[PDB]
């Protein structure tokens, strides 16, 4: 029966004459205004609230003459680290890759327009919509902040070894990470530190946060090792977008590049000994479905992934 | 009968029970005078109450929700110890049951083939019945069963404890105003009062009345009854098995935080509402099956929606998420189908449940051979001897093979004695 | 009778992938020399 | 079995975008 | 028993049961008695 049921949607399912009908059902209601706006309350910064607007008041090329942000940056990127900018962002180039003490950052928006500089501060400007709240906020970087996601995937397979089969499609299963802050499950990934690439990121941070791996509990085997690096041979850029994460403010906004690593026959997944370490709590293997409430953007991220695969969404 | 004025406290180092005055042991023990109060103020409401038609009474005991689970745990084990002595009966299993409250409405068919199943397990484990203590529904059918259950044995009663939370009892009121130790209060299950509506269940052994300080509002003692069954189930080395049957938004919670703190569930599938949905739930996410295939997270949101009435979309997200989130571990569920599956196939999947946790290896064989399953034993054996692990095997073989001596099960003394179990190397319990 | 929410949803989903699949003239007794039907057929496909 | 192991083969195995993660 | 319809089984088990008693079938006779037809609710068809 089973395979019946293969052979069937097999056969079956293998813009231009392309019609809308559903405004008979719904009338007026229709995909209006969609355009993300963050929460009033500001994560992990002690009661200090968001200028709030409505989702209509969100693009710069709306006019907006009542818009009063306020100026907040964090006491801990006002501490001055190795990973956060200097106060006055003046003399700082946007839009192409830019050393800062002689290591290179991106600095570069995935935005067609481009990132604006305001004439009078220098500081950079959010294209991507306003959030009420202008300054740093608790992104270490003026403008682009660029972060990497690592999505790593298997197939969900039964104990008998087939793989399982929702709406006419392969279900996936991908590593999620609870984060420390605020206690949503999410894809593992971080900002994309100084001098260093994408690459480098999206490892890093996977073995920091899904598997605890750094400096945190013991050295890999060699056969885990080569079990690792041939998991993290083959990876795939599956999408380069802004995320709705609530810590972007005006002047800073987190943009993702999201790596898949797929594990096709599972071999290379299995050896992976989750548990949470650096800024994660928890890691499992958790289903990749449509319902999912993860942080910020990344239910758009598992979209992407499960386009790219062909899989269920 | 004369009130107890010291009380008999096990350690913490589990080696043996210190003898200490009721009044320190029971400092505490906190309540909550209004919804204000945080720190709260000492409790002095505990003692035992007398149900009509029934002989025994049932302890009584009101808690504050931050209070330590093991305080509980050392109380009931506290007085049990008093009643029948140091060597009384250990529990080997710990067996939830929840579900609805008021709207559990089911064809007696079913009723009858649920009961036949808890009352074969609790038969032959001996486990102590952890319910609701209302006098409705699915916690008054549990009660029946270990009502019938109480006449057959002769020494040991197994205690049906019933954790409620406090402010709906109609008899709260009559409880708490007195002296600190109440022997033998009177409990008047048809007796007016206008605020509050629901009465405790005159089957029930004891009694945990979780307070928040909280009139008439439900759901407040869900995480201190998983956490006192998780509790429990540490320290008498015990699986602990939580049973769903139907079910309201309280089961949903209930089994979110026994699937939170480790502990296994057995969900009924078709007995309807809760059940159903946490059933479909694990089928969509887990079950290789063909009639599965066709399963979806709108078909299961519309069934959410149907059931639990959410009213708003934030309410129906988080509904549909902890739903989600209940059956995310497929070892921590078990789902048993009423009519499909055989009546006789229920013990196989408390069972099934037991085998699925990670420790309590000698206590798992013991559980093996308390329900008659040679079968699972010596695949769960075989597995065992494939997987190396020859350190807690030869530990546990002896006690295994002592316990099977015990309980008059001869195929298990052969098997345990093929799998290098030296008959002349047992060890007994206690210290002569 | 007015429609539930999840019957709604589904009959939303139906309607909200249809193909143009032919514009023809239609063959209808009613046509005349200066009045006639002509068709846009439009197929919903329920695939599932 | 030996079907089943063929058909999900079949159906799911049929340098730009192209990352290598070794080097962590 | 699955479908829900609890009305009509309820409403009709007991001339089922009435009519399996007059007809001389046992296994039928167990079979509704099984499913909730209570032996002393039974009705006559005529009024006397
Ligand atoms: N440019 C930066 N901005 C802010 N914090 C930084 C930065 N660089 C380093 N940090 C440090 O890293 C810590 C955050 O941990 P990471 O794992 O590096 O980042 P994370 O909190 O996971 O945020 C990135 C996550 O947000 C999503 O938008 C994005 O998809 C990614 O998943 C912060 O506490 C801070 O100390
Ligand atoms: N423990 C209870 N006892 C009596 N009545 C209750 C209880 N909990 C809720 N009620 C009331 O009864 C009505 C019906 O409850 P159900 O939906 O049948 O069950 P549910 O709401 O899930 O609560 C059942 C309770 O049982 C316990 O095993 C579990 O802790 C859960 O709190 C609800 O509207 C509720 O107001
Ligand atoms: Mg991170
Ligand atoms: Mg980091
Ligand atoms: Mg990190």
């Amino acid at each position: 029966i089973s395979f019946r049921f293969s052979l069937d949607q097999q056969a079956t399912k293998i813009p231009i004459n392309r019609l809308n009908s559903a405004v008979a059902v719904h009338g007026h209601t229709a995909e209006a205004a969609e355009w993300y706006v963050p929460p009033e309350e500001y994560p992990k910064s002690g009661g200090v609230k968001r200028y709030l607007i409505d989702a209509s008041m969100v693009p710069l090329s709306i006019m907006c003459p009542s818009y009063d942000p306020v100026e907040y940056t964090h006491p801990s990127v006002a501490a001055q680290p190795v990973w956060a900018d200097p106060a006055d962002p003046r003399k700082i180039k946007f839009n192409v890759k830019d050393e800062v003490n002689g290591k290179v950052v991106d600095r570069t928006s995935c935005h067609p327009s481009g990132i604006s500089i305001d004439s009078n501060t220098g500081r950079p400007i959010n294209p991507w919509g306003r959030t009420g709240m202008t300054g740093r906020g608790l992104l270490g970087k003026w403008g682009v902040n660029q972060a990497a996601d690592t999505v790593v995937t298997r197939w969900k397979r039964s104990p008998d070894g087939s793989i399982l089969e929702r709406d006419g499609k392969k279900v996936l299963e991908f590593v999620a990470i609870q984060r420390q802050d605020n206690k949503m499950w999410a894809i593992p990934g971080g900002f994309v530190d100084n001098g260093e690439d994408v690459a480098l990121t999206s490892g890093r941070e996977f073995m920091e946060e899904a598997l605890g791996m750094g400096t945190s509990a013991d050295l890999m085997s060699a056969e885990s090792k080569d079990s690792l690096a041939a998991l993290f041979s083959s990876g795939t850029i599956v999408a380069r977008i802004y995320c709705e994460d609530p810590r972007n403010t005006d002047n800073a906004w987190v943009e993702t590049t999201c790596v898949n690593f797929h594990d096709e026959s599972g071999r290379h997944a299995a050896r992976l000994k989750l548990q949470g370490g650096d800024d994660a709590e928890h890691a499992r293997w958790m289903m990749v479905h449509g319902g999912l409430n993860l942080f910020a953007s990344h239910r758009t991220l598992l979209q992407h992934v499960t386009s790219a695969l062909n899989a269920y969404f | 009968s004369v009130a107890a004025k010291t009380l008999l406290i096990e350690n913490e180092d589990g080696k043996g029970s210190t003898r200490m005055e009721v009044q320190d042991f029971m400092k505490r023990f906190h309540m909550h005078a209004s919804e204000d109060d945080k720190t709260g103020s000492p409790s002095t409401a505990w003692g035992t109450l007398r149900f009509p038609t029934k002989e025994a009474t049932a302890p009584y005991l009101r808690l504050s929700v931050n209070d330590d689970p093991e305080d509980a745990l050392l109380f009931v084990k506290a007085m049990l110890a008093q009643k029948y002595g140091e060597t009384y009966d250990r529990p080997s299993l710990i067996l939830s049951v929840t579900g609805g409250a008021r709207n559990f409405t089911l064809p007696p068919r079913l009723e009858t083939a649920i009961a036949k199943g808890l009352r074969l397990a609790a038969q032959r484990t001996n486990a102590w019945v952890v319910t609701g203590g209302t006098n409705t529904g699915v916690m008054k059918l549990t009660g029946q069963i270990m009502e019938a259950l109480s006449k057959t044995q002769s020494h040991f009663i197994p205690p049906t404890i019933g954790i409620a939370t406090y402010g709906v009892i109609i008899g709260g009121d009559d409880m708490t105003r007195g002296e600190p130790p109440k022997i033998g209060l009177e409990y008047e299950m048809h007796k007016k009062d206008p605020p509050k509506t629901t009465p405790l269940d005159d089957n029930h052994n004891l009694f945990l009345l979780v307070d928040d300080g909280s009139t008439n509002k439900f759901g407040k003692e869900i995480k201190f009854r998983a956490a006192f069954e998780n509790a429990a189930g540490q320290a008498f080395a015990a699986p602990v098995v939580t049973i769903v049957v139907q079910g309201g938004p309280g089961t949903l919670g209930t089994a979110l935080q026994a699937v939170r703190q480790g502990t296994p569930i057995v969900v009924v599938d078709g007995s309807g509402l809760a059940a159903d949905v946490l059933a479909y739930a694990y089928n969509f996410m887990h079950n290789p099956l063909t009639r599965f295939k066709s399963y979806t997270i709108d078909d299961l949101r519309q069934k959410v929606a149907q059931t639990f009435n959410p009213k708003s979309s934030q309410q129906l997200t988080n509904l549909l998420d902890s739903a989600l989130e209940c059956v995310q571990d497929p070892n921590l569920v078990v789902v048993y189908s009423l009519q499909e599956s055989g009546i006789d196939e229920f013990d196989d999947c408390i069972l099934k449940a037991i085998f699925s946790s990670q420790g309590k290896l000698g206590n798992k064989l013991k559980q093996a051979m308390y329900f008659d399953q040679l079968d699972v034993a010596k695949r769960a054996l075989s597995e065992a001897s494939k997987n190396g692990q020859h350190n807690e095997i030869a530990a546990c073989i002896n006690d295994n093979l002592m316990a099977a001596m015990m309980h008059n099960k001869p195929h298990f003394v052969e098997l345990y004695l093929g799998f290098d179990a030296k008959i002349y190397e047992l060890k007994p319990s206690e210290e002569v």
